This record gives structure tokens, C-alpha cells and sequence, in this order.
């Protein structure tokens, strides 16, 4: 039975170097192969507490590619759980009932792990925990970089924007250093600073990581240049249009970027980076959500099949 | 006998007898760790002179035995704490508390977003001395902190 | 042609003990083999025109696994219908006009019923419609009664809870009184007592019945424990935690139960029935939840299909 | 100093000592009344094997001396308790609990529409009609319950 | 000084016999020589949490017909103080260094009590503190008893409505039943009937009471009639139209009533009372809302004003 | 006239040391000898286009105080001027036609400068825009420290809390940098620290200030405590739970304090200052609050009295 057969995934921090390119790899003969009819007859729960549509429609169209049915909602538009008084480890011990895996994302941190609590044999998919984890788009990032760039190690990876509150960078960084000689750029405004925890776990391991004021710095060098998207409310109007806006990526920026750098965001880029970049072949923002297809396809297919002959 | 020590001490025969407990958190420990829902014998002495090491406090709990683990989750509160058990009228043993691999149920997560205050969860918390400080890491939230913002809230 | 075929479901008033049994036998044998694909190419709406979570993940699932389709909405989350004054009939004589099967729960009684004059052949099983009926909430519990106690007759049920507003008791108490020997126990607080017509109805078919204002004094003679929930609107702060909040179950009261009672509960359970009831074997609230599945499957299947073959 | 033993622990000079406490009512007493927070030797036996109850507790706070009304907190919980008081080895004083007149700072309103809940004020209840079975009413919303039902939360 | 002088009126448990009469003594003179520039320079708060427009304007134009300033606020969704997070304690706190008096209004019981606990020596008035108390409503109902009957004690008053719940009519009783003599007949429906407690302690004092079930059963013996509204939410719609042939009052009720026999409504009056009612000779509800207004200048004045020689 | 009479009262970098002397110096006799009919006749419009409680009463109560008619408004979600449509120009250019004064708070920066250019000859006093000014905050403050430490020069004044987003404290120490010899401690976790702005000014004038991390390091020292409230929506929940031993304050805390040492909060404390320093003798927010009303008292004197011998 392969090691994912039936776990929760719910961590970045959960899942080994092993288990991370057993997905990766899954994920490309999916994406190569399509397997319509794997997951039939199987139900899924698509509870999306907290509403979030650009995953929600992702996950749901990997459960359809892999002939699964979905029942589910997408709440914060009052579809009434939570009422009464209907604790979370109730609503999951009933829904735990009649379906085979649930996806799920929801506003407080930990609250797919206390899923795992009261969901018997049912697989408990994370797809947002509050800030704390989202291991399903670090999986379709990761997935990205190694189909563009051929490999997950020794790569020069620069981290561009709030640093700070993205729940999205904190984990590629945590995953990437589970890989070799791979090189971290930050480059946040002061009071969006790539935390100390994160900083703290790269010194322990050797990984070379330096902070810069410009992407002009280190375009040069770059193969990943993840922009993370700043939400004006984490600082005040005039601080954001102030010199601190300036992590905003125009094509004018890109004269001199290696032929295989590829720019990544997870999105909505509001404005950070510039429409006239899409027209580059390093804007790869868009072919990555499409990844985020095979990356959930192969979780699914991982996790509810024992043996998968690929 | 008389450099007033003990007034002709409750001698258990078979038991678990703290001592060295730091002063207030004689107190603590009995309620967080539950130690008075029984129906065995316990005689707690609090702000006892220790003259030898200023004050403490100690606890007498009868026919008990609490150990290893039990032991284990009182570092956090009295790390200077001998337990001995008794098995026949004397000290057969004298544990100290050593930091534990993990905390659960005593303890709240700081973090006030976290799923565990509204749910029928016990806390746990990772316990990691980094050698200055313990950091204890909630396993809902995954958010680390010092072990002081813990053990106040 | 089985006799619920092409029927409305919409009150249990309406269905026989000779009704009753054969859904609670196809619902035993749906439990036992899958017929996964037995209502393929069938479309099913649906219509939740109030919200209720719990009630339609549980019918969707049911449908998904006998392989229908389904489209429908749920509201109180304004999805446009009831604007410009499309009446009920209006709705559902165009609704009617493409899917195989309407499931509708609805706020005002009699909704379902008068679905039924406008929807021609569609068949329209009722989801709950006000205070008035919940049919497959009682099919359920019935099932759960059944395969639990081996029987549905010479039964010592006890209801306990708010009896004069909870909707799921009242028919229960008429579906149990379809069976013989039946003995009710009735355990709630004076102003949320049974109402007369419930009442009233037992006296007339020679059923016993007794008020007891303890689980204490009956817990030993007791087969199935119906809870169900107060809402404390429906009393005020100070009443619902007066002297009348004790109607808890706790772990301690089941000390002399018979080995074969059961706890029920519609659900949310709030607080009437303590975390650490949980752990018995008596408690079967989540097991009665996943017991909708194969009572709803069953309904659908009896419905669209002619003749069956079990 | 005189002889202590502990079936029925020995003498302090000068203080209180709160016995016939009834069983598992002693701790309450210490959380509750936060007898605790002092910084004299307490000394306590709890589940002990004596007066008729079979099993009582017993409380022993050196150098403090509580009383009047103090006692009368007591009351609700421990109303068959003795409180003696003791100066120079001899118990120049027997007190024991009678319903007070007001009960502050220790219940908790069960009318959850209360204002007392949320803000900086204790709780306080009208105690009346002794044991036929006792009434409190909120000093606040003025609604009135039965003890036992308060006394439960 | 005047005995309420500086005083706190948060409950009518809290006034005498005595007080109640001092009170309804002033009001008189009040309504007969006005003396409009007696609060000249105080500022009263007029803070109402709760939004009631009709007691809010009874007691403002009461401020301002004995000359007053007024600040103040309503809040149903909106204005800031309170907020959670911001003690109804410091809100008093802080608003108690700015006026002279404090009416206020608030959905919690005992906030009023509260309140006294903070404002320093400036006087609180509760005008209605969740279902506890109502003081200057009772003062009104008492005012308009006296000067349409003559006194306030051998009265027989009819009180009929949601028993249970009307906060006004548990005052009412309470109050008059401090004079000598009074029989009180208490029509309610069984569902919402006078609680134990307003029951035991009048048998305490010796008052006779009587329960009937309709009106039309004491219309002949009855003084004041106190008509209170029924209150649908708590009731199901088929109870609520059920209640006998009614218990609203029309005029063919009354061809009954004494000569002296008046209706009282603390209003709003939806459907228990119709519109012939009105033009009886019987009909006193709204000459009620007008007492109101010399009721609340006598308190004020009263608690303002050390000695009043008017 | 005074030096202020028809000013408009825009920001507190517009009144130089000696205007704020004149008011400090008339809101202590505006305290001692009151002047009730000071403003008879005058119609003041209290526009809160944003609402707040406590800074809408302070100013309508002074208004009262000197006897002033008061129209106005506050508006959360609700009546009509501004729109979108409708100008705060044109609002402004209406209302000055009718009112003698227009007292305004708005939320977005400037809007009180841009009703300057609108008002014709009626002066506009600030009570709030946006981010930028609050003027009569920052008067009662100083009134609060003058009448507190005897002087506005040489003082030991430590800022705690938001030193980054406090509008109070940002005007605070522009103000008490214009009287002489200040010392500044800034005790804020470095996330909402000072601006390099209001040091960089401090620098230019020679003012020392410095810069800690605990409340407990300046305690022995410190003459003026100013605490701010921690606003929790641009930190992460356990960023905000995890500063230090934290920056509250408690009466243990206090037992270090100068005799004359006075703890001042523009409110709501929330947390940041625990209940038992209320009743210790250095609390004195609340007498701050009051202190509100002889401030504005004072500027409206001023500004719509040409000469006042007072
Ligand atoms: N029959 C006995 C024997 C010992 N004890 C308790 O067991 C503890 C063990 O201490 P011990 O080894 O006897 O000598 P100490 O020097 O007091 O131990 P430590 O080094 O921890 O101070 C003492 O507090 C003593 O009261 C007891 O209650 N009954
Ligand atoms: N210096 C002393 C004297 C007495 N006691 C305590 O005082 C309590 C009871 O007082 P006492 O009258 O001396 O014994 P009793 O006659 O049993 O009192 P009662 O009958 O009221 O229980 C006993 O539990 C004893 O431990 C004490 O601890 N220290
Ligand atoms: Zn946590
Ligand atoms: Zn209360």
C-alpha cells in the first residue's frame, strides 16, 4: 500500500522529502495519463467554512477528473452549520458518516487537525487552516518548480512581498529546505519581514538565505521569483503607496533574468505585478493554478487508493 | 527530634510524599493536576519552612503511586520537586523531574484564534528547552511560544 | 410495480405499516449490497428554500450513491427565487418541467403538499416543511430503532426534551403508534409538555403512556432514549437554566441501563447530552446520522424504480 | 510543638483550625476562599478516618484567625464544620456556621442574560429560608433560583 | 431633603408605599402649574441602548418640558460605546463626569444596577433593563389608576395577556399590591400565566386573586382592566390562533363594564384591543402615554431638586 | 479679539505654544466659574460622519454647558449627506448657510482643511479625520497634565503601546515639543514603533527621548504615563499575545511610581490596564475624560466670543 494510503494531510511540516516526490511524481503521470474512472463511486465533502472560490472550484474540478462526486458548502453566506451550538468535533463526527474524505478549509488554526480527531478512517484534507498551514498550494508551488526548472534542489529562489502574514511563503520555505543547497532572497518591506522562526530553522540547517531592498539586486541569479501579494490593511494608506510599495514587478525589471526564471504568486496579484509581464514566457502565474489540478488530483488518488498502478 | 522539624511526622507507610515544592505552587499542582479527587489520605503542609532552602511546600498522598510521566509533567511548575516513593515506612526511591516530551491538558494555547478554546479538545504542547528558554509549540495552531506567555495565558 | 412508486413522501400520516416496513427493508438491504448506479441517468433537484446543512449533505450523498445527478439551491442566502412574486406553484410548475424528483424543504407547512399539485408525475419527497412534518428525519430514526432493538413493536420508548415544539417527536410518536405494545414515556418540562392531540390520539389505540419528570425513574426499563434539544427561546435565560435545565444526560444516570438501550437525537445536541456519553455503547446519535443514508437511498430508490430487485 | 500523629493531626499555637469539613469539600473551601493566599503555615489532612461522617477533612491556618462572617461563607458548603480558634495551644474559641445574610463574590448566576458575567463586579445573592431548601436571589437581575441549582453553575 | 433626593430608581421593589405616592403627588401638580425652567442648566444623558422610540420620547420631552439640556444616544446596529471590549462600566464611568443624571435603557437585566455602582453621586434611572424592570412605566400606570378611580388600594384589576412575560404587569402587581385590599383576576392563556413567585408572595400579604379564562367572566365586577400584548414569537402560530374564541376586547365586551371601568395598554397594541374600543368612554391607553410624561417630570424633578414648593 | 476668535481649529501643528497656553488657561476658568448662557442663541451642527460615543457627547455636553442649540448627525450605515453624489462640499457648503459652528469628525484625512475652503466665515473644529489630526484630544491631555504635574516643561513623559498608529500620541509630542526640556520614553514593541518622523522632528528641537521596552525600565523615573490601546487587527493574533512578559498594566507594576505620577488612556482600555490600577491614586483617565468637557468648553468660547472676561 503506498505510505499516503489514508493519511490526513494536513502539514507541510508532516510530509517527508519521500512523501513530497511521491506526489510530485503522481502528479506528472496524471497530468500525462488521465485516470477518469479511479476515484468512482467514491464521495467527497468539499466544507469550505470560510469561503474561498479560487480553490474550492480546484479541488472540486480534481475530485470531477478522477470521477468523484462532491456534496459540500461554501459558508460566510450563513448556510447554517455552526448554529444551535453544533461544535466543529460534532459537525465532522456526523458528516465523517457518509462520505470517504473530507476537504476542508475554515478560519482558526487547527481546526483541521481537530477533524482528525473525530473522523474515524476518513481522510481529512487541509485546504486552509486560518494563518496557519495550506499544504495543498505548496504542493502545486513545488510542483511548479520542478516541472520549469527540472529539479527542487540548488535552486535560487527570492521571496518578494509580505512577508510577514503569507501563510503561502512560510511554508514553501520550510518545504524547500527540506531539499539541498537551494538559496533564499527576501526582499519585504521592514514591517512585513520574513519572521524569526523561519529565519531561525534556516541558520540551523546551513541554508544561505540574505535580505535585499531591490529585485534588481538579485535578478540576475534567480530561477523562482515568488511575488506575494501586500493587503494595504497590514500597514496604513500612506505607508503602502509610500516608498514601501515598490515590490511591484513591471517587464522592464525582467532585461535580465535567466532564461529559465519563472515568476510564481499564488493570487489575487492586484497590482504587484504589472499586466505587461504576462507577456513574457516568465510569467507563469496562471499555467501554476492550472497545476494546482494535478498536484490535488494526485493527493486524492494517493490517499484513497491503496496500491495505484500507474 | 527538637529543632522543631516535623512534630513526630506523618510517616506513611506505603505512598508518594513531594517535597521542595517552591511555595505557591503547592497549591497549583493540586488543582491542575487533580491530585485531591480520591479517597486516600493526603496531608499538605504550604508555606513550610525549608530554613535549609527558604521555604516550600509538600504533599503526603497514600497508597499512590504516581510516577515517570506523572512525575515528568511537574517540571514546568516546581523543577526543584523530589518525589520519593514509600513503600514500607521508608524513602524506596527519590525521582526528580525531568522536562517531558510533551505537555498535554494543563496548559491554554496564547492564541486566541486557536481551535482549541471553543472545542472539547485537551491542550498538548510540544515541549523544546531552547537552552535559555523552553518553547512550547500548540499541535493545533502550530504556533510556538515561550513557556512564560503559556503559563500565564 | 412496488406500492411507493411515483408517491409523493410527504407526511408519515400518509404512509401505512405495511409503508413503513418496506422501506425499512430495502433501506437493510441497500445497507448490505450497493446498487451504485441503479438511478443513473436520473437528475435530482435539490430545493432548500431554508437552509438546513445536516438534512441535504445527508439527502446529496443518498442520491450520489445510487448515482444520480444533482442541481438545486439553497437559500436564506438570497439565490434569486421568490423575487418579482414567482409564487411556490409557479416555482415548481417549472422545475418540474426537467428533473426526475423534487427533494424541497421549505419554512411554510404545507409547502411540499402543494408542491404536489403543480409538479405532474415528478414525485415530491418532503424535507421538512415548518412545524409540521420531517418524514425521512422519521424513517431514519425508525431504522435506527429497528436494527438496533430487532424491532419496532413492544417497545419502552422515552421521550425527553422540548415534546411541545420538537417536530421530529410528535411523529415519531405517531409512526410508533402504527406498531403494537408500544409503551411512551414522556420526560420534559412543564411548559414544553406533549401536546393533548398527541395525546389524545394514544388514548384512542389503547396505548400506554406516563409523565415521569426524571430519566431516573424510568432509565431501567428503557429501550430507546429520545433527546431532544431546547432552544432557550423558546423559554427565557433564567427558566431554561432554572430548576427545568435538568434534562442532561451524563455518563453517571446510565449506570443501570438495559444493555440494549440507546440514546437518539436528531441533532444539534447542545448541551443536553453530555461529551462523556460519547463513550458508552448506548450512545447512537452518529450512528442514527449515518442511518439517513440508507433510509433516504431507500426512499429514492422505491420511488423512481417500478419493480426492484432486492 | 505537642505530638502531632495524623488520623487527627496535632496542635498549632495560635490560629484556626476548620474541622469536620465533610469529605471532597475541603479543597472547594481552599480554591473558593482562597484561604491559600496567605503566607503562614497551612497545614491540611484531607479523606480522614474519624468523626461521624466516617471520612472528614480539616484545615489548619497558623496565625490568622478568620471569623464572624467569614465562618458564614462557610455555610453553604461546610455547615456542620467547627471552627476553632486557638491561642496559646488551647481552643479558647468553638464556632460553627449559620446561613449568612448575603453570599459575595463565590456564585455564579445562572441567568445567563445577567450583566454580572461580563464585568468588574462580584456576584452577590440574597440568601434566605434555611434548611427547607435555600433561595438566592442576584443582586443584579434580581431573579431568584435555588441553590442547588447556582451551587451546580 | 425631598426623600428621593439624589436617589438611584432602578426597581419598584425598591420604593415604598409611601415613595410611590410622593411620587404620583407631584406629577399632579406637575400636570396642573408647570414649571417649565425648573432643571434649567442640568444635562441629562438619555442613554438608550436599546431602542425604544416611544419611551425614548416620553422621557426626553419630559427633560425638556422642565427645562433640560439633553445628550444622548440609540443603538440598534450602529454607535460605538459598549462595543465589546468596552465595559458597560467604563461607559458609565466616563459619562458619568459629564451630566447630572443618567436614563438609560439596556437589553442585560441588573445593568442599571450596575450602572449605580460607577456613576459617582450621579443619579441613574432605568427605563428598562431586559426583562427585570420598567419603574417609570408602573409609575405611569399607577398615576393613571389614581386619577381615574380616585385611589389606589380596594381596586379590582383585571391583568390579562402573556403573564409570563410582560415585565410590566409583574411590577404592576407588586406595586399595587403595597396599598390595602386590592383582588386581582389574572386571564391568561395556561402556556403564559402569572409565574409562581408574583403568585406567593401575594398570598403572603393576603391578597385575593383569582385566574379566569376569559374577560367576558369579570367584565362586570372590573375596575381597571390591564391589557398587555401577546407575544407571537414563543408561541406557535396554531396555538396563538387557537386561544378559545380569543382573548382580544372589542367593543360588544364591553356592554358589560362599570361606568368607571377603564382599559389600559402599556402599547404597542397590534390586534388585542380593536380600533372600537378606541371611541368607548372606557378606552385610556393613550391618555395613559400622555401620563407619562408627568410621571417622569416628577421623578426627575424629585431626584434633581432637594425641596420642591410647588 | 483673543487670539483665536473665528479660527478654525484644524490641527494641533497650527497653534503655536501661546494658543495652547489660552486655552489651557480659559478651560481652568471655565472650570472654576461656569457661564451657562455664554453661547444663548448660538446653533452649533455636530456632524459625526463617523461615529463615536464618547467624543460626540463630550462635545454636544459643552456645548450644552454654555447653553448652545445643537443639530447634528452620526451616521453608521444609515443618513443621507455625502451619499456618493453629494460633496462633502456641497454638505458643507449647505450646512454653513444654517449654523454658527460646525464641530465634525470624519474618516478620511483632510476632510476638516477641505470644509475650511467651504464654510464661508463659520469656523470648523476637528473632532477626527481619519489618521491625521484630533486637536481637542491633545488639549485635554495637556489640560489633564498641566492641572496634574503643575507645568507642560520638564517633564519625564512616557508613550506606551501603538506609538505607530496612535494619532493622540503623535500630536502629543508634537504639542509638548513646543514647551521646554521634555523628556520622551517610547515603550512599544518594535513592530508599532515611533515614526522615524516625530523623531527625526525631535532631533531638530534638541529633545531627548530614548527609547524602552518595558514599562518596569522608566517606572521610577516617569511623571506622565500615556498608555494607548493595542489594536489587534494588523497583528497576528499570536504576534499580539506573544510581546515579551507584555506591556499591560497592573498595580504591582505601580508600587515604583512617583507620588505624582499619573496614568492617562485617551479610552477604551480594553486590556491593556487592569482594573486594580483604577483604584490606585495614580489612575486618572477617567478624570481625563471629564476633562474633556472644560477643554471644549474653551475652545468654543474662544472661537465664537470675541473678548471674554471670564
Ligand atoms: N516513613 C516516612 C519516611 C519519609 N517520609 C518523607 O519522605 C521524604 C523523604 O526525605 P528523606 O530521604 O527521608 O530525607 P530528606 O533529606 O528530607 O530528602 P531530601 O534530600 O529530598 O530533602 C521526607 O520529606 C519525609 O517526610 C515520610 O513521610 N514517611
Ligand atoms: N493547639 C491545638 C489544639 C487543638 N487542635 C485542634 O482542635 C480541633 C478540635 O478542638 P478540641 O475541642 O480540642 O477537640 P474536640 O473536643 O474533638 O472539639 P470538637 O468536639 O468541637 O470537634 C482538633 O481537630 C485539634 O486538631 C489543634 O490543632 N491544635
Ligand atoms: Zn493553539
Ligand atoms: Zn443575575
Amino acid at each position: 500500500a503506498n505510505p499516503l494510503y489514508q493519511k490526513h494531510i494536513i502539514s507541510i511540516n508532516d510530509l517527508s522529502r519521500d512523501d513530497l516526490n511521491l506526489v510530485l511524481a503522481t502528479a506528472a503521470k496524471l497530468k500525462a495519463n488521465p485516470q477518469p474512472e479511479l476515484l468512482k463511486h467514491k464521495v467527497i465533502a468539499s466544507c469550505f467554512f470560510e469561503a474561498s472560490t479560487r480553490t474550492r472550484l480546484s479541488f472540486e474540478t480534481s475530485m470531477h477528473r478522477l470521477g468523484a462526486s462532491v456534496v459540500g458548502f461554501s459558508d460566510s453566506a450563513n448556510t447554517s452549520l455552526g448554529k444551535k451550538g453544533e461544535t466543529l468535533a460534532d459537525t465532522i463526527s456526523v458528516i465523517s458518516t457518509y462520505v470517504d474524505a473530507i476537504v476542508m478549509r475554515h478560519p482558526q488554526e487547527g481546526a483541521a487537525r481537530l477533524a482528525t480527531e473525530f473522523s474515524g478512517n476518513v481522510p481529512v484534507l487541509n485546504a486552509g487552516d486560518g494563518s496557519n498551514q495550506h499544504p495543498t498550494q505548496t504542493l502545486l508551488d513545488l510542483f511548479t518548480i520542478q516541472e520549469t526548472q527540472g529539479r527542487l534542489d540548488n535552486l535560487h529562489v527570492a521571496m518578494v512581498g509580505d512577508l510577514k502574514y503569507g501563510r503561502t511563503v512560510h511554508s514553501l520555505t520550510q518545504a524547500l529546505a527540506k531539499f539541498d543547497g537551494n538559496r533564499f532572497y527576501f526582499i519585504a518591506p521592514d514591517a512585513l519581514a520574513m519572521p524569526q522562526y523561519i529565519l531561525d530553522m534556516l541558520d540551523e540547517k546551513g541554508i544561505a538565505w540574505s535580505l535585499h531592498s531591490s529585485i534588481e539586486e538579485v535578478m540576475a541569479e534567480v530561477d523562482i521569483l515568488y511575488m506575494t501579494r501586500v493587503q494595504k490593511e497590514r500597514l496604513d494608506p500612506s505607508e503602502y503607496a509610500n516608498v514601501k510599495a515598490q515590490f511591484v514587478l513591471r517587464a522592464s525589471d525582467l532585461h535580465n533574468a535567466k532564461a529559465n526564471m519563472k515568476v510564481l504568486h499564488p493570487l489575487p496579484r492586484v497590482d504587484e505585478i504589472a499586466t505587461d509581464v504576462d507577456k513574457t514566457p516568465h510569467a507563469w502565474y496562471f499555467q501554476q493554478a492550472g497545476n494546482g489540478i494535478f498536484a490535488r488530483q494526485a493527493l486524492l488518488a494517493l490517499v484513497l487508493n491503496r496500491d495505484l498502478v500507474l | 527530634m527538637t529543632h522543631d522539624n516535623k512534630l513526630q511526622v506523618e510517616a506513611i507507610k506505603r505512598g508518594t510524599v513531594i517535597d521542595h515544592i517552591p511555595a505557591q505552587i503547592g497549591f497549583k499542582l493540586l488543582s491542575l493536576f487533580k491530585l485531591t479527587e480520591t479517597d486516600q489520605r493526603i496531608t499538605i503542609g504550604l508555606n513550610l519552612p525549608s530554613g535549609e532552602m527558604g521555604r516550600k511546600d509538600l504533599i503526603k498522598i497514600e497508597n499512590t503511586f504516581l510516577s515517570e510521566d506523572q512525575v515528568d509533567q511537574l517540571a514546568l511548575y516546581a523543577p526543584q520537586a523530589t518525589v520519593n516513593r514509600i513503600d514500607n515506612y521508608e524513602v524506596v526511591g527519590k525521582s526528580r523531574p525531568s522536562l517531558p516530551e510533551r505537555i498535554d491538558n494543563v496548559l491554554v494555547c496564547p492564541n486566541s484564534n486557536c481551535i482549541s478554546h471553543a472545542e472539547p479538545v485537551s491542550s498538548s504542547f510540544a515541549v523544546r528547552k531552547r537552552a535559555n528558554d523552553i518553547a512550547l509549540k500548540c499541535k493545533y495552531c502550530e504556533k510556538e511560544f515561550s513557556h512564560n506567555v503559556v503559563l500565564a495565558n
